[PDB]
């Protein structure tokens, strides 16, 4: 266990090191009380690049890993978010020497500073390429990438006026099946 | 845990992408894996810089009796600005 | 790798007008017309029935580049002659030889057996 | 392989005739020029697109596939 | 809100902390907000000096 | 699923078997062309 | 008045005639507007179900494109980027089929 590193001590407390040891670490819980504790008392540790969760602060803006927040009252600190438990964060700022920066704030207390289409072949319907082959790469988000068959190039177009055919022959749907209807390529 | 952003949609169940498949960027041609002691992904990507339609594929056997494969892909290319006559 | 749209050449593109005019501060009663999508075919055409006209006065074509579909027609008239009207009785006029010539190849195309 | 479609040059439908040409060339036994102005080719532009031509398609096909 | 595919865009998008996010992976590039401070890597545009040089 | 290069038969073998050609001795075994609808453009 | 033609011979595919009283700039709008700006019909799209000759499905594509087509009718026939249609509909398309084989 390194500085900073979020260490998991009982099913319901998250704690923070402040000093990272050999096999005794200083570490600050969610209540801000902070206590020495030994490397089998910690039971894992949390990832928080791999840890999905947020928090909604005071504005209602939401914060994430890493975000940088400026407490409302107090001191007003300013640092960024390690890790968001249910009810507290844990903050580091680099202006802060005490307990190495680190500091437990409440979030109401500061403030912020499955393509169904990928894969198949389609043609176009209202565009300049209409009625030609297409093997769709990537969705950016209302608008797929295709790259046709007869031409080597690929091109940007709204996936709703594409009609989607079997990976073999088969009919056209449009894409208003797939959206609704579990994706299934049609019977050749 | 070698995933490369190939395609292997276009691969078949054999491993091989048959005549007439839409090729272009990384899309993997040859679908082969190494096992480690489970396995690795060894596959051969198409040419980034080049794209086209497969012409052919052949599956034979080296001088050692080892699976070879050996897969041509055939473009259309037309004279444009940059090329040189 | 990425050759223009062929299509694109003689299709309107998206938010795109036809004709886009604009004055010309160069000289008095001077205007700039961009014809989009279109080649010398138009052009030349209209600026020649432009220059057969005596209040005309100045009246040239450009095409900026073989690239893009587009050329821009300036057009000066006399004062009191609004150059809009000059370019739709040129069209006009261009409208009227083309139905006579029409006309008359379609007599000469009946007339002959062949 | 096969006789162009149309003239590069001008575009001129030159592919009905190369069949002819081979059967005047063959069968009457007439000069280039003479079998390509009864083909109907003034412009040299595709009395050289069929003059030059050489029939790949033939020599692909003596293969079995 | 173009989005690397359109020419007249970006790919990358640099927020404060230094981190770069990719708009072409990221499916929510629309959503982002551009704030004071960050930088964008867009595409070149006309008028953009660029130093052009032979080899030799 | 795959033919010979002279004899030109299908063969529709499987995993874990010869590559070689049932008909003759001969092995290239080509493969034939993808049952996925394809388009072309005089383009 | 305007413009008169004089024919000086007609033939099935090749008509020679003389325009008077017409300007240069006239005459080479009308001849440009007549090699390119006619609409016709041609092999745009190509479906390759069964090919194994020697030669490319891009070739063949190809060569069936510059195809020439009867046209007499194309005012009537509609583009296709016009028309509300899925892909290909009779009413701005013409569907053929080529159907060989050696022996
Ligand atoms: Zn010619
Ligand atoms: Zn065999
Ligand atoms: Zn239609």
């Amino acid at each position: 266990y390194a500085l900073h590193d979020i260490v998991e001590l009982s099913a319901k407390n998250v704690a923070c090191i402040i000093q990272a040891g050999h096999d005794i670490f200083k570490v600050i819980d969610e209540t801000g009380k902070v206590s020495t504790i030994t490397k089998g008392s910690i039971l894992s540790k949390i990832n928080t690049a791999r840890a999905r969760v947020s928090s909604v602060d005071a504005n209602g803006n939401e914060i994430k890993i890493g975000d940088t927040i400026v407490e409302k009252v107090g001191s007003r600190r300013e640092g960024q978010v390690l890790y968001i438990q249910t009810q507290q964060i844990f903050v580091v700022s680099k202006k802060i020497v005490e307990n190495a920066g680190v500091f437990v704030v409440n979030p109401s207390n500061v403030e912020a500073v499955r393509e169904v289409a990928l894969g198949k072949t389609v043609r176009i319907r209202s565009a300049g390429y209409k009625g030609q082959l297409g093997i769709v790469k990537d969705v950016n988000g209302d608008k797929a990438t295709v790259e046709l068959h007869s031409k080597n190039k690929h091109i940007t177009i709204d996936k709703h006026k594409l009609t989607y055919y079997n990976r073999e022959g088969g009919e056209g749907i449009t894409y208003d099946e797939l959206v609704n209807r579990r994706g299934r390529v049609p019977q050749a | 845990l070698r995933m490369k952003h190939g395609t292997y949609d276009k691969l078949d169940d054999d491993g091989l992408i048959a005549p007439g498949v839409r090729v272009s960027g990384e899309d993997v041609i040859i679908g082969k894996t190494t096992p480690i002691s489970s396995k690795r992904d060894a596959s051969t990507p198409l040419r980034s810089t080049e794209n086209g339609i497969v012409d052919q594929v052949l599956v034979t056997t080296n001088q050692d009796g080892l699976k070879f494969v050996k897969v041509r892909v055939r473009t259309t290319k037309i004279p444009q600005i940059g090329d040189k006559f | 790798m990425n050759a223009p749209d062929r299509f694109e050449l003689f299709l309107l593109g998206e938010g795109e007008s036809k004709l886009k005019i604009d004055p010309d501060t160069k000289a008095p009663n001077a205007v700039v017309i961009t014809f989009e999508k279109e080649d010398h075919t138009l052009g030349n055409l209209i600026r020649a029935e432009l220059l057969n006209d005596r209040k005309v006065l100045f009246a040239a074509y450009k095409v900026e580049h073989p690239f893009f579909a587009r050329f821009k027609l300036r057009i000066q008239t006399t004062e009191g002659y609004d150059p809009k009207d000059a370019l739709k009785n040129a069209c006009n006029s261009i409208i009227n030889k083309l139905g006579a010539l029409k006309t008359n190849f379609e007599t000469e195309w009946n007339l002959q057996t062949l | 392989m096969i006789v162009p479609v149309r003239c590069f040059s001008c575009g001129k439908v030159v592919g009905d005739k190369w069949e002819s040409y081979l059967n005047l060339l063959q069968e009457d036994e007439l000069d280039e020029g003479t079998a390509l102005s009864r083909l109907g080719l003034k412009r040299y532009c595709c009395r050289r697109m069929i003059l030059t031509h050489v029939d790949l398609i033939e020599k692909f096909l003596r293969y079995n596939p | 809100r173009n989005g690397p595919n359109e020419h007249p865009g970006a790919k990358y998008v640099i927020r404060d902390s230094g981190d770069r996010i990719d708009l072409r992976y990221s499916k929510r590039a629309g959503d982002i907000q551009l704030q004071y401070g960050w930088k964008v890597e867009r595409h070149i545009m006309d008028n953009d000096p660029v130093l052009f040089n032979r080899q030799p | 699923k795959y033919i010979c290069a002279e004899c030109s038969s299908k063969l529709s073998l499987s995993r874990t078997d010869a590559v070689r050609c049932k008909d003759c001795g001969h092995r290239i075994l080509l493969k034939a062309r993808t049952k996925r609808l394809v388009q072309f453009e005089a383009r | 008045e305007g413009p008169q033609v004089k024919i000086r011979e007609a033939s099935k595919d090749n008509v020679d005639f003389i325009l008077s009283n017409v300007d240069l700039a006239m005459a080479n709008s009308l001849r440009r507007v007549m090699i390119a700006e006619i609409p016709t019909l041609a092999i745009d799209s190509v479906e390759v179900e069964t090919n194994t000759t020697v030669l490319a499905d891009e070739f063949i594509a190809h060569r069936l494109g510059l195809i020439p087509l009867q046209s007499m009718d194309i005012e009537q026939l509609e583009y296709s980027r016009d028309c509300f249609c899925e892909d290909h509909c009779d009413k701005c398309s013409v569907v053929l089929t080529l159907q060989a084989f050696g022996e």
